């Protein structure tokens, strides 16, 4: 029974590593983007097996094999395991998320919103203490003790009927890039510390992400990636 | 029934070379000298469409000919565009005459993408999800074209799509391609460089909406 | 037997939307019955159904919930707008406000119009809807090709209009971060069909009003947290 | 079913941040208040969505957009989410309370009393150690280990049949301000450390508050706040 | 009564393949029905059954999925290879790719061949399989002792061939870190039986193709994690 798609696609795998928020911060802005902006990177990540760049959907995958240069570097990701696993033009399943710290004896919470929405900015001031509004909202916020462990299951949250593995259409009449999907994701995830911005610290914190597919289904078989004869 | 003319086979064609007809997109440019005349314009006055397809091929070899051609229906392909993100021109078609294999297509490397801008470093592109696997093409609905027995092509693919229906000017979920399995060879005197002709038929369409003729953005 | 302690994977956590209850604190309480209050509410659809009045910025900071038919004539529509809840025109309607607190919607949109003018004046009007295309239609000729209806001035005073629900999906984006097929759905417009009649000694510049309401199949989904900007 | 008021009003949201008690302390006194009093602020908070100032009911909302000045600043709060959510002249539901620390590895307990009562002052002396009486009483006192987490549900505790969203009457015959309700609250909450006052420390501690509505009902629909065209 | 707390031996742990579920987060959701999509997939065997084309490095970086019958004659087989999925020849077949993601396999292997040449030409071919031994057989005489079959050129154009499943175990190693009995299973070869006929004025050098597919009893086991080398 090992060949069953359900029995195959029911295990956790790492996705990406992200830093820990310490302020409201500005969300990344679409491309092309000019210099001088205050948008910060490496704090927000989108839930999607397909390639992405700088927390946004993408078509071509890249890597920084050349370290030297000038400018701002970017994040990238792609589910090597999922893509190599099998062939399916279409796919749908519930996405399960789990997070574990990568620093000694740390405590924090996590925040999420589904597709179509966007990060909530701005901050309040309580008794001379500034706190971003993202602490409270309509959507779940999770809390864990020191050490840390977070787990829950998100339901399907995209308008499209299924998730296209290799799509070839366009999304809009003008300037739309061919083949770039629209909402093939489960939303965005982010982490933050329940402390006022006034007590920000210089040392950076980093955290990994693991995901798991539940109740997977597929359609319209396809091809598999080529491997060299070198 | 719409009919169109493709480029003519020549022994100079290498192996794994190909050409494709993305339906219904090719209609806008009347690809291969094809003019449906009714559906082509009817699409303009509507926005949403949902129909099938039915294709055919022909190529006349002769007793003293040999070769092998591969024809298949590959969905969700995006090979009908230049690497920049612009579809080829009629001059470019007449020039190339064929799509030659390249590591770029093998890896999905040079498929269209958005430039990052001045804020970012230049990333090194390595791979993409729309790669082409030359050998495993046979998996999809397909047929062979052998000079000794190549009669014609026939296929009937049911409708597919991320949604029950899509916009006409953008939708592309089915595509026809031809591949040269064995390079053509023959003794001189018989039919030289036979032509390739294609036919297309939609089935059970349902045009949606109503508005004036679509205007360029 | 002893506690067969099976440790839980991720206990000792706090979760915002945990459905289960918690421990009671001060139980054994009694409350005053409240059956005497009428006008109970069940779902927001009750308020979403009741119509309200839209508005538009004054023609060259005072938005106006009415439009007056001009004496001049042109082939362009007198008033039109895209059907997109993020537009300012809906930015104060009950339907728009409620929709602003959800990820997506589903169903038809209902529009109503009212006339306010003289006694012995008559005229004709044409209502039309146009799905999205390269650009908004301009000429009444181009609009006529699209779906349209005839509203006579004198037959009735409110020729109700409903935009059919058309989209290549099951829902649509309540807000449009970037223009997309699932977000915008073209535009709606009104055209003056023929010159109206000006009777003796009656005032001029009649007045017309428009109202919007959610259709019977209107439905929202995926709640979210509000924008607190209105406090400022 | 998302439109159902019950399905909507069943999630936790932040309310306010408060300091941690270290002594008996004096309760705030009504307005207008003259200078020289020993009443301290920022320790007691009332459970109410409606606007409040200095831990007391209020009518007009204010904010300290101008930092500079002289005198004593005040606390304020208002449930942005609840007010923007919908329209209902009347409302009633059980109020659920939850508290989490905002400092590193802290332990404490919480104390509460319902409406109509007031803070209990004064302190005893045991074997030359002074302890406020608020440690013990008729009402619940909660205890948690280090790190900290507190949760429980309070029943309805006000004489009025329901909670008026926008009221317009008066409470008393003489000097009563029009529209200011009387007991639209679930009581007052406060936090303290189980240590003698003799061992007070200078460093301040701060704690946040989260609330959740259970079994909500409404009547007599109303209007919604205006938003600018700027 | 009070919680008869029975502490668990190793709770407060995270495990990759824990089968049980977790707490729902945003329940009470509805989805668009997807029954309209045809071509559903159940197991990878569906793709594993469909045949595909192998290839070989060009005879003295271009692998070739075809072989042409030469005019020269020798007793050695014209094309042969070991039956080992790790070999390059299978390194792009669907069966090989799928097998590369498992510890072990089980079942028979199916092979198909096709001819592409002139009209008035005929010939004979011999197919054979040889279990492992000291070294690969070379002469058609030696091969003839092993299992073999006769494929006529003119009777049909694809004389399907299947290698029987033989091994001293229940499975076999999908990949061979070191040569072992359970890993390799000898070789398979094709021999030209007799000189083919060259008719008047027909072209020369006919073309032959080979295809591979998993047998009806083919089965994998013990999934593993992939090699991500293909990204490079």
């Amino acid at each position: 029974n090992h060949t069953n798609v359900k029995f195959l696609f029911d295990r956790s795998r790492l996705l990406n590593v992200i830093k820990v928020l310490e302020k409201d911060a500005v969300f990344p802005r679409p491309f092309p983007t000019q210099e001088g902006a205050q948008q910060d990177d490496g704090y927000f990540c989108l839930l999607t097996p397909r390639p992405t760049v700088a927390s946004r959907p993408a078509t071509r995958f890249g890597l920084y094999a050349n370290p030297s240069g000038s400018g701002v570097l970017a994040n990238t990701s792609l589910d090597f395991n999922f893509y190599s696993l099998a062939c399916f033009t279409y796919f749908r399943s519930d996405l399960e998320v789990t997070v574990v710290s990568l620093e000694p004896d740390l405590e924090f919470a996590v925040g999420w919103f589904p597709s179509g929405s966007e990060y909530q900015a701005s901050s309040f001031v309580y008794d001379q203490l500034h706190v971003p509004f993202h602490f409270t909202g309509r959507t779940p916020r999770a809390f864990a003790s020191k050490g840390g462990k977070v787990s829950f299951v998100l339901p399907w949250n995209s308008v499209s009927s299924v998730l296209p593995v290799r799509w070839g259409g366009a999304s809009k009449l003008s300037s739309a890039t061919r083949g770039l999907p629209a909402h093939a994701d489960w939303g965005t995830i982010y982490a933050f510390v329940p402390r006022p911005n006034e007590k920000k610290s210089t040392a950076v914190k980093h955290v990994a992400v693991y995901i798991r597919y539940k109740n997977a289904r597929a359609w319209c078989p396809s091809m598999l990636p080529f491997r060299s004869y070198k | 029934w719409y009919t169109g003319r493709l480029n003519s086979w020549t022994k100079a064609v290498k192996t794994f070379s190909f050409q494709a007809v993305p339906l219904p997109g090719a209609f806008l440019s009347r690809q291969g000298g094809l003019n449906g005349g009714a559906f082509t314009a009817t699409l303009h006055r509507h926005f949403l469409m949902k129909c099938g397809w039915q294709v055919q091929v022909q190529c006349n070899l002769t007793q003293f000919h040999q070769g092998a051609l591969l024809v298949a229906m590959v969905p969700e392909t995006t090979l009908d565009v230049k690497p920049d993100g612009k579809a080829k021109s009629l001059q470019e078609l007449n020039e190339e005459q064929w799509v030659e294999m390249s590591d770029d297509y093998r890896t999905g490397k040079n498929m269209p993408f958005q430039s990052l801008g001045t804020y970012y470093r230049p990333p090194n592109w390595t791979w993409g999800p729309n790669f082409i696997n030359p050998y495993q093409v046979t998996v999809f609905p397909h047929q062979i074209l052998n000079a000794r027995t190549s009669t014609s092509v026939d296929i009937n693919v049911p409708y597919i799509g991320e949604t029950p229906t899509q916009s006409s000017e953008t939708q592309n979920s089915w595509t026809l391609l031809v591949m040269v399995l064995v390079p053509l060879d023959y003794k001189e005197g018989a039919t030289t460089d036979p032509e390739i002709t294609f036919s297309v038929r939609p089935t059970s369409p349902y045009f949606n909406g109503l508005r004036n003729r679509y205007t360029a953005g | 037997g002893p506690i067969p302690t099976a440790p839980r994977e991720n206990s000792l956590m706090f979760l915002s939307t945990l459905p289960d209850d918690t421990v009671p604190a001060y139980g054994n309480v009694r409350t005053p019955p409240v059956n005497y209050l009428p006008g109970e509410i069940t779902d927001l659809l009750q308020l979403a159904r009741i119509p309200t009045l839209m508005a538009f910025e004054r023609v060259p900071d005072t938005y106006v919930p009415y439009v007056a038919v001009p004496t001049q004539f042109d082939d362009r529509p007198l008033i039109s707008f895209p059907i997109t809840l993020s537009d300012p025109v809906y930015q104060n309607t009950l339907v728009g406000a409620i929709s602003s607190n959800f990820a997506n919607y589903r169903g038809c949109i209902q529009i109503t119009l009212t006339f306010c003018g003289p006694m012995m004046a008559r005229g004709k009007f044409l209502l039309s809807y146009s799905p999205p295309n390269g650009t908004q239609p301009q000429t009444l000729s181009e609009a006529m090709q699209c779906t349209y209806s005839i509203w006579d001035i004198g037959l009735n005073s409110s020729w109700t209009f409903v935009v059919p629900y058309i989209s290549p999906s099951d829902y649509r984006e309540t807000r449009a971060i970037t223009n997309s097929v699932y977000s915008a759905d073209g535009w709606f417009s009104l055209h003056k069909l023929t010159k109206i009649t000006l009777p003796p000694d009656c005032p001029q510049s009649p007045c017309i009003l428009f109202f919007a309401s959610a259709g019977e199949d209107y439905t929202l989904r995926l709640p979210v947290d509000c924008n607190p900007s209105y406090v400022f």
